[PDB]
């Protein structure tokens, strides 16, 4: 069973660009665009990116990122305090016929 | 605004069964596919079950296959998950998920997430 | 400042839908 791979935790100073990488098998990420979810600790997950770069209403333009090949990249710019959250990349797998959820990356500011 | 009410989650013994009920409001229930996602605290999100407009079962997580049953009623606007052979691994927080794509085959993302209920499986 | 859908709270069991050109010192008579 393919598992989406994400770095455990990332820390950056406010105003520093943040890159998050999601690693998946060709059948999952290659067939359908990954969906990013921003979950604040102790809160229900909120969709951050739909169909890769496209952003759902209520998501800041500074949030960005491009998926190339089997890797999905989330780019965060103009980072601020209180933006700390756990990010999950989710892409359904045609071969596995099950939705796949990434381990998650713990973004934070000191 | 879509609100996903969560209930039927409580401390339960391992060799027992438990039903989880999700309440759907602010959108047509039949029009949008509904999915179950659980996340144990300190662990990554894990997809558990999926269903569609025709109420056909999209599938179950391999770990929960044959122990979990998913069903929904379009008229009642509610979906119910039946859990059997509950284990410590099963213990997690089950959040209702609203899916924009009924087939959920491709480009399917969860527009809204339920607050969730805490299933605890212990002796 | 549009207050929309404030005319009801629950909407279930839809049975008929229809969208067309809107009906509306000008008199607007209806029957
Ligand atoms: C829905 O409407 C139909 C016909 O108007 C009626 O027979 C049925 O009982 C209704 N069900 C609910 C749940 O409102």
């Amino acid at each position: 069973q393919s598992v989406l791979t994400q770095p455990p935790s990332v820390s950056a100073a406010p105003g520093q660009k943040v890159a998050i990488s999601c690693s998946g098998s060709t059948s999952n990420i290659g067939d359908n665009f990954v969906s990013w979810y921003q979950q604040f600790p102790g809160t229900a997950p909120k969709l951050l990116l739909y169909d890769d770069a496209r952003r759902p209403s209520g998501i800041p333009d500074r949030f960005s990122g491009s998926k190339s090949g089997t890797s999905a990249t989330l780019g965060i710019t103009g980072l601020q305090t209180g933006d700390e959250a756990v990010y999950f990349c989710s892409t359904w797998d045609n071969s596995l016929n099950v939705v796949l959820f990434g381990g998650g990356t713990k973004l934070t500011v000191l | 605004e879509v609100q996903l009410v969560e209930s039927g989650g409580g401390l339960v013994q391992p060799g027992r069964s438990l039903t989880l009920s999700c309440g759907a409001s602010g959108f047509t229930f039949e029009d949008y596919a509904m999915h179950w996602v659980r996340q144990a605290p300190g662990k990554g999100l894990e997809w558990v079950s999926g269903i569609d407009w025709n109420s056909g079962v999209i599938g179950y997580a391999d770990s929960v296959k044959g122990r979990f049953i998913i069903s929904r009623d379009n008229a009642k606007n509610s979906l119910y998950l039946h859990m059997r052979s509950l284990t410590a691994e099963d213990t997690a927080l089950y959040y209702c998920a609203k899916d924009v794509y009924s087939e959920s085959g491709s480009g399917s993302y969860y527009d809204y997430w339920g607050q969730g209920t805490l299933v605890t499986v212990s002796s | 400042m549009e207050s929309e859908f404030r005319v009801y709270s629950s909407a279930n069991n839809c049975t008929f839908e229809y969208v067309s050109q809107p009906f509306l010192k000008n008199l607007r008579e209806f029957v």
